[PDB]
């Protein structure tokens, strides 16, 4: 099969920039490579077919270009609808291959995230099992990194994490982390840490509580 | 009965390119000069390394009878790759059809063959041009990704066209599905908006499209021909085609809605391959808004008093009624091997008389095959079943037959004289021929014989001399005439009277005129359009009881009335003709008095 | 009766009935029955009426038993006829037909050769013996020939890509040759095992659409009389051996041929037919013209599913017959047996020539004597019996020109020679007498009793003047 | 104006099989390939195969070949995908695309989600999230152990929006577990009353979950 990949997985940019998208095709396509638009809600639109061809329909700001193995979507004066994943394919022989995809993300002054830890709720200790929960909201840029810390100790086994999609109205984005034990284990211990890493500060922000204290 | 054939336009094309073999009127919206649209589908072009692609011709009218080929267009075949083409125009048989409306000109390729992008092949798909002003634009429906003979590939869609009142395109492709046929109709609106020239099979909404049926409908050729016309009252035109091979060769036509491609009538022939449905037809005849369909079976063969079969072609004639019946009738040829009916071509009111006419080709009758057209007139009961009119092809060929009629076009007023002209194709000899309908003189004429019954014994009339003993009567005979369209409003009429006409030479004649003593008298008249009955009056008078025996047999007055065609001349040069269905004779009898 | 309106001169009173006579002298209305003009003074020598007859010619009587020189051969009689008929009068001919006890057979072998009947081939590499072998039961001069059809070898019936030319079946993958329209292989011949010898040669070709182009192949089997090889004074089978629907007239206006099939034999170095891409199919009604002048009966060898469809064909087609043919050709030795037995039990009369215009009826009396029947054919003889026909021949009209008239039973050579010739004229008519006194002192002509006016003079004895 | 209407969330249990349909319209369905498309969870596209609506042919990615069978009904200008011997690797979003030609898909359905599963349908455990014992302050909801997607949250009957974060569902013991956080003045809680609404539509459970403490 024909791999197609695309370098940069991911790229962030400002409004009005000009973005450009590189494919690459393990042999040649012979100029049949197409390029689509994925928007977060799944939504998918065809953009460029063979190599340059505008789609009806879709804006003149995006064109296409490339031969042989190496090809390119070029958008100019990006839009705020324009943030998106972009695919390339080849169709030049079955069975048509994607490329891993880019993501294009709007640029901000980075922020710092608010965080905000929450015990288990009295509703779910009487259930059996204790979550605790945290948040860290309106940061950026995407990448970020979470340590439970117990009584001065890591567990890293039951905690799970979920990552929001880039907010429209202000480009940053939102981590929510829960750390979920057994009751008895949760009475064992006393004290309860959500340690958040991120590029704005090298001094890992901190929020936690006592289980005992009040 | 009016078209002027003593000299109609007659153009011509390259040798070999089958000049005529298909024939529409020309008129642009902006009410300019008209034109002739004629297909040349074996004509070479300049288009680079194709041969035969045929094309289209725009042809002046009178101005200079010049033809210029319409470039719908210029190149030559795509690529695939590299040595690999992606079509093939050579032979294509461009302008094999072509229809006009308004602005819009449709002419297509229905050889024109395709790569396909997978595999390579070469599937004749057919194409189409449409050209509006500027804007020309490929129109090829089964070019579609429903491949060979499975599909739409050996579709040949263009094979025939016709326009909607509403800017409908129909058109057919005898290949679809294993030779079962397919209709397409598609907006012009569709047509020209979603062209792309980078998308080879175009998504066309609002597409109507017969569908894939069982097996046993195969090798059918839906799409052979069509026509439009309304058949269901909603205003909208429904579709009409013939199907010549279906029923196991008797020969089908069907009808679709117009709306959505659903069926609403059928027809089927009545003899084995008569090739019912070679042509079809749709016009109001009989002038009840009703449209009426025509259909073709140009080999269906009669039997002869000796009891023998010969094929000379049927054409059956089926009146639309309101209660959604058809009342049919047929209409043989008149020559064997002729093909009478391999062409029908609607003409409007030729004879402006109030009903619409239609002429039907017999396109290998006449002499040394050189085609016969048959001219029949409408009236309200339905079609005139004897033809008022025989048009005949002056020309032949040393190659293929001149094919005389095998394309026709008329119900356009080229001229603009208030009477429909048409065009007759003639491919074999790659000519085409306009015919132009001279204005029609209706005649009202008057014969008045008093005293009617006629005593001999009774002479109080004189001689002229001295003898002074006759019995007499006189004769008054009046003519009046009118018209419409362009005509003068001054003709000169020749009338003749004859008395005693029911003898016959070597018989007496009983009465005689009194000034020439002789029973024929002639007589010049002028008439003007639009005037009152001018009359005449003069006198006559019995022979003596001595020389004729004869007082039974009633004495018939006779009166003829001709026309001088050569002075009614118009600035075109047409010369009007007189109604030949009101009778240019009239007759009055007088009686003799028994005792 | 006679006495209607007009009739007022020997010529017109011939055309208003057969049965009326003319009047000469008087020793008005001198039109009338023979009987009349008699009791009203005409004598014998003055009547004047011709009457329809007939005059024998050839007449030699019909040929009974085996005969060892062809020559002597009567399978028709009378041979030659004159026929005097009065306008609208009719004269029936009683024609007798025979049919020899050997009498020699053509067959043409007719073969689609499209894919489908790769097996047919398979199960006749003996046919030819075989097929021979019983008919040199029948007849002494048995021979047979062979051709093979396909189709139009043009763009829509068959791929076009180069591949599939130089092999239409190179997909599937097997081995044909590129398509090809007719192929005429081996003329009519005794040597039978030459006929196994090139069908066991045979190869198949293909095509894309079901219908085939035998209709092609048909109409120049028919015409080609030299290169089939086509005997006079014989029987001529064409044996029409295909599992398909059949091609006819306009289908190729799909492949953008439109002229006609001009009916003519075109069959090139190669023997085979060359306006394939050039001319229409043939229409039904030019392969009956062209079956009944070159005397050629037609039997169609088709497989059930197309049975139907040409045993309505055979309806139009004089001659024409059908037999179910298994989709192997397994039976096709006892199809063809059968038609030729059926064949020889029949007599079924034809009339050719300038018939247009005449009314024909036809009574057919077979078993001797016996059955009397208003057809033009006798069934379930036995060879040697003899079948005999009444046919009336009626002229509506007069007319000034002479018809020939061939009468012949179906498949056979042996014909009857009939001329028709009017008679619509007077015996009186002739003998002029111009400027005679009886019309006023020369002023016209006594022709028939009547006087013929000269121009400008009128009256029965032209004895007025204008 | 070419739609191509997707049939909704499929649920299966490993072994068996699914068929999801894709309803063609403002195009003539039959003249023009379907393609189908694999997108699993936060992965990239992958090619099924395609069908030829009128003809029934169909080619397939090696991959997919015992997978997936496609199928058309012209009548209805739908196409079908089933897919046989499920597992967990199925679990993923389907899409249907037309064929524009030049090797490219013009238009592409909503995709049909598939999930594999064992678990069977479960109602959610909504937990309200107070702070512990100042200008803004955090709230949250925690909706756990429920099954099928999807759930809805909403913070006092949806008026409260902006500053409202609620996060994409987790698998969590084959159970799908979901939180969000609502962020309000800290002068307007607990002054003001802030309820946590959940509605889980498989199991006809509609939960309000007020905060106090
Ligand atoms: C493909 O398209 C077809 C046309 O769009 C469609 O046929 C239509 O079907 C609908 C529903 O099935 C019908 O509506 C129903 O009508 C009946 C009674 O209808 C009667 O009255 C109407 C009104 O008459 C006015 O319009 C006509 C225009 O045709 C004028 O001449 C007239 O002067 C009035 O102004 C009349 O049109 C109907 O006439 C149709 O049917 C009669 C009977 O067969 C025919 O004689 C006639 O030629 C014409 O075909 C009829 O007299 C009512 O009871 C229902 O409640 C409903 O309102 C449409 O009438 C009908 N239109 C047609 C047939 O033209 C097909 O169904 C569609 N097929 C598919 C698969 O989509
Ligand atoms: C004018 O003349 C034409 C030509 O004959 C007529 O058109 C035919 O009409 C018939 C009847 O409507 C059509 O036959 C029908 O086809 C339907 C489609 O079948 C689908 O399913 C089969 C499964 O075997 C597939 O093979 C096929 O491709 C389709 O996917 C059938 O569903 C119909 O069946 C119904 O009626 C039959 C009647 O016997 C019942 O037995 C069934 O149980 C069911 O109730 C039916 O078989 C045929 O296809 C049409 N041909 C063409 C070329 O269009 C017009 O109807 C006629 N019009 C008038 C006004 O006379
Ligand atoms: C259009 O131009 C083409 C050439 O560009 C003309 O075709 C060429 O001319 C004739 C066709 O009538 C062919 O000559 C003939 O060839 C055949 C076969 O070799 C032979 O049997 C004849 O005796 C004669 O020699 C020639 O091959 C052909 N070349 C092609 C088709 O490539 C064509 O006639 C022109 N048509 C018109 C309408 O102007
Ligand atoms: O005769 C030959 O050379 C050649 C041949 C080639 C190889 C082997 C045997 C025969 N025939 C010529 C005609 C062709 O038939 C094909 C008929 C198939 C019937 C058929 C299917 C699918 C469809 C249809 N209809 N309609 C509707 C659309 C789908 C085969
Ligand atoms: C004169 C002539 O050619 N005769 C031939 C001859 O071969 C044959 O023997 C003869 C018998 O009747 O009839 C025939
Ligand atoms: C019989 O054959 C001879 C030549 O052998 C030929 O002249 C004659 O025309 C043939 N018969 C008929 C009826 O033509
Ligand atoms: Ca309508
Ligand atoms: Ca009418
Ligand atoms: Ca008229
Ligand atoms: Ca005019
Ligand atoms: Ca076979
Ligand atoms: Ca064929
Ligand atoms: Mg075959």
């Amino acid at each position: 099969d024909i791999q197609m990949t695309q370098t940069t997985s991911s790229l962030s940019a400002s409004l009005g920039d000009r973005v450009i998208i590189s494919c690459r095709a393990s042999q040649d396509i012979s100029n049949y490579l197409s390029w689509y638009q994925q928007k977060p809600d799944g939504t998918v639109k065809l953009l460029i077919f063979y190599t340059s061809k505008l789609h009806s329909g879709v804006p003149s700001r995006f064109s296409g270009s490339g031969s042989g193995t190496d090809y390119s979507l070029t958008i100019s004066n990006l839009d705020q609808e324009d943030i998106a994943t972009y695919f390339c394919q080849q169709g030049n022989t079955f069975p048509y291959t994607f490329g891993g995809g880019t993501k294009v993300e709007m640029r901000r002054a980075d922020a710092a995230p608010t965080v905000s830890i929450f015990p288990p709720s009295s509703e779910q200790l009487t259930s059996g099992g204790a979550s605790v929960v945290c948040f860290l909201n309106n940061f950026y840029p995407k990448d970020i990194n979470v340590k439970w810390k117990i009584d001065g100790s890591e567990r890293q086994n039951g905690v799970l994490n979920s990552w929001t999609d880039q907010d429209s109205k202000d480009s940053t984005y939102s981590f929510s982390s829960t750390l979920t034990l057994t009751k008895d284990e949760y009475e064992r211990h006393n004290s309860y840490t959500c340690e958040a890493t991120h590029k704005t500060s090298t001094s890992p922000i901190v929020k936690s509580f006592n289980r005992n204290e009040c | 009965f009016n078209l002027d054939v003593d000299s109609p336009a007659e153009y011509s094309g390259p040798e070999g390119s089958y000049f005529g073999f298909a024939v529409d009127f020309f008129v642009p919206s902006a009410s300019s000069r008209m034109f002739l649209l004629v297909g040349a589908p074996k004509a070479n072009t300049t288009q680079p390394g194709i041969v035969e692609g045929g094309q289209v011709l725009k042809c002046d009218w009178s101005s200079t009878r010049r033809c210029q080929p319409i470039e719908f267009d210029a190149t030559g075949n795509r690529d695939y790759a590299k040595d690999d083409p992606l079509e093939f125009k050579s032979h294509q048989w461009f302008g094999a059809s072509v229809r006009s409306k308004q602005d819009k000109i449709l002419a297509c390729a229905p050889l024109y063959h395709w790569r396909t992008e997978m595999k390579q092949e070469r599937e004749p798909v057919g194409t189409c041009f449409l050209q509006d002003g500027t804007k020309t634009v490929e129109y090829a429906p089964c070019r579609s990704q429903d491949i060979d003979a499975d599909g739409q590939g050996f579709c040949q869609g263009g094979f025939s066209i016709d326009f909607t009142k509403a800017d409908r395109v129909l058109l057919g492709g005898p290949g679809s599905f294993y030779w079962q046929g397919q209709l397409i109709s598609d907006q012009v609106a569709e047509i020209v908006s979603k062209y792309d020239p980078n998308v080879y099979s175009i998504k066309y909404n609002n597409q109507l499209a017969t569908r894939t049926a069982q097996a046993i409908f195969d090798d059918s050729y839906l799409g052979y021909s069509v026509a439009v016309g309304d058949f269901n009252g909603d205003g909208i035109d429904d579709f009409v085609s013939g199907v010549p091979r279906a029923a196991r060769t008797l020969g089908m036509v069907y009808i679709y809605d117009g709306k959505n491609m659903s069926s609403l009538y059928n027809f089927t022939g009545e003899q084995m391959a008569a090739y019912f449905g070679f042509s079809v037809a749709a016009t109001d005849i009989n002038g009840d808004d009703y449209a009426d369909v025509f259909i073709g079976a140009p080999l269906f063969m009669d039997r002869g008093s000796d009891g023998k079969l010969q094929e000379v072609g049927q054409v059956s004639v089926s009146l639309q009624r309101a209660s959604g019946d058809f009342q049919t009738t047929k209409l043989n040829g008149f020559e064997v091997f002729a093909r009478f009916g391999s062409a029908i071509a609607p003409l409007g009111d030729l004879d402006q008389d109030g009903f619409n006419d239609i002429a039907i080709a017999a396109p290998y009758g006449g002499e040394d095959k050189k085609g016969i057209v048959y001219i029949f007139n409408g009236r309200s009961t339905g079609l005139n079943a004897v033809p008022s009119q025989i048009l005949e092809g002056q020309w032949a060929a040393r190659s293929c037959p001149p094919s005389f009629g095998y394309s026709m076009k008329g119900a356009t007023d080229i001229d603009k004289n208030g009477y429909p002209d048409l065009i007759v194709g003639a491919f074999g000899v790659d000519r085409a021929i306009l015919y132009r309908a001279r204005p029609v003189i209706t005649v009202n004429a008057g014969l008045e014989v008093y005293p009617s019954i006629l005593n001999q014994d009774n002479k109080t009339c004189s001689l002229p001399g001295t003898a002074l003993k006759v019995s007499c009567f006189n004769v008054r005979f009046c003519l009046k005439a009118d018209g419409k369209g362009v005509l003068p409003r001054k003709l000169n009429f020749q009338v003749e009277l004859l008395l005693d006409k029911l003898k016959q030479k070597g018989a007496i004649r009983r009465a005689l005129f009194l000034y020439s003593r002789s029973p024929s008298h002639s007589k010049n008249m002028t008439i003007s359009r639009g005037g009152l009955m001018q009359c005449e009056e003069l006198i006559a008078y019995l022979r003596d009881e001595s020389e004729f025996r004869d007082k039974l047999t009633p004495i018939t007055i006779f009166m003829e009335y001709r026309l001088d065609y050569r002075t009614a001349a118009d600035t075109t040069g047409l010369q009007p003709i007189l109604n030949q269905f009101t009778p240019a004779n009239i007759s009055r009898q007088a009686h003799i008095l028994l005792d | 009766g006679c006495a209607l309106g007009g009739a007022e001169t020997c010529e017109d009173c011939l055309l208003i009935g057969p049965q009326c006579a003319w009047c000469a002298q008087e020793n008005g209305e001198r039109c009338d029955t023979p009987a009349n003009l008699l009791a009203k003074g005409c004598q014998l020598n003055f009547i004047e009426n011709p009457v329809s007859q007939v005059e024998i010619l050839k007449n030699k009587p019909l040929s009974v038993g085996r005969q060892k020189n062809s020559s002597d051969i009567v399978q028709i009689a009378p041979q030659s006829l004159i026929l005097k008929l009065r306008p609208g009068g009719a004269q029936t001919l009683q024609v007798h037909v025979r049919q020899t006890e050997d009498y020699p057979v053509d067959l043409y072998y007719l073969m689609d050769l499209s894919a489908s009947m790769d097996d047919d081939l398979n199960t006749i590499k003996e046919l030819g013996s075989r097929l021979s072998k019983e008919m040199s039961k029948l007849t002494s001069n048995f021979r047979l020939g062979f051709g093979s059809f396909v189709e139009k070898p043009v763009s829509p019936f068959v791929k076009t890509t180069p591949e599939e030319i130089a092999n239409p079946c190179s997909s599937i993958p097997y081995f044909c040759l590129p398509t090809f329209g007719f192929k005429h292989i081996l003329p009519l011949t005794n040597d039978a095992e030459r006929f196994n010898e090139i069908v066991k040669n045979q190869k198949i070709s293909a095509n894309i659409d079901t219908p085939e182009g035998g209709f092609d192949a048909i109409m120049q089997a028919a015409v080609c009389k030299e290169k089939i090889g086509w005997r006079n004074d014989s029987l001529h089978l064409l044996v029409f051996v295909s599992d398909a629907d059949s091609h006819f007239g306009m289908d190729s206006k799909l492949a953008g041929i439109v002229c006609p099939n001009d009916g003519l034999c075109h069959l090139d170095s190669k023997n085979e037919y060359s306006m394939s891409t050039v001319l229409e199919y043939p229409t039904i009604g030019q392969l009956i013209d062209k079956l009944v002048q070159n005397n050629v009966l037609l039997i169609f060898a088709v497989t059930q599913e197309q049975v139907h469809l040409y045993e309505n064909y055979a309806k139009l087609i004089p001659g024409a017959t059908v037999g179910l043919l298994q989709k192997d050709s397994g039976n096709i030795l006892q199809l063809i047996i059968s038609a030729y037995e059926e064949l020889r039990s029949e007599v079924e009369l034809e009339v050719l020539g300038d018939t247009e215009g005449l009314n024909l009826s036809f009574t057919a009396i077979c078993n001797n004597g016996t059955l009397f029947q208003h057809q033009k054919k006798c069934s379930h003889m036995k060879v040697g019996d003899t079948a005999s026909f009444s046919v009336t021949v009626n002229i509506p009209h007069c007319e000034r020109r002479s018809r020939h008239i061939i009468i012949k039973p179906v498949g056979l050579g042996d014909a009857l020679e009939l001329l028709v010739s009017p008679e619509c004229n007077c015996d009186c008519q002739k003998e002029v007498e111009v400027n005679s006194s009886k019309c006023h002192h020369g002023n016209g002509s006594f022709q028939c009793g009547v006087c013929a006016c000269h121009p400008g003079h009128m009256g029965p004895r032209c004895e007025s003047g204008h | 104006q070419v739609q191509l209407q997707q049939s909704g969330a499929e649920l299966a249990e490993p072994g068996a099989s699914v068929k999801m349909s894709c309803k063609a319209s403002g195009y003539t369905f039959s003249s023009f390939w379907m393609h189908w498309v694999k997108q699993r969870p936060g992965q990239g596209l992958e090619w099924i195969g395609y069908i030829n609506p009128n003809s029934g042919y169909t080619e397939c990615n090696e991959i997919f070949r015992d997978k997936a069978t496609m199928t058309a009904d012209t009548s209805s200008s739908t196409a079908y995908m089933q897919l046989s011997g499920l597992t967990s690797e199925d679990s993923a979003v389907y899409y249907c695309a037309s064929f524009l030609g030049r090797g490219a898909m013009d238009y592409w359905g909503q995709g049909t989600s598939v999930t594999v599963s064992s678990a069977k349908t479960t109602a959610p455990s909504v937990y309200p999230l107070a702070p512990v014992c100042g200008s803004s302050v955090t709230l949250g909801c925690l909706v756990k152990g429920y099954f099928p997607e999807p759930v809805t949250l909403t913070w006092n009957s949806g008026s409260l929006s902006a500053g409202v974060h609620t996060f994409p569902a987790v698998l969590q013991s084959s159970l799908y577990t979901l939180s969000s956080s609502v962020t309000v003045v800290a002068s307007t809680w607990p002054s003001q009353s802030i309820t946590c609404n959940v509605a889980h539509p498989a199991s006809s459970t509609k939960v309000d979950k007020k905060i106090e403490p």
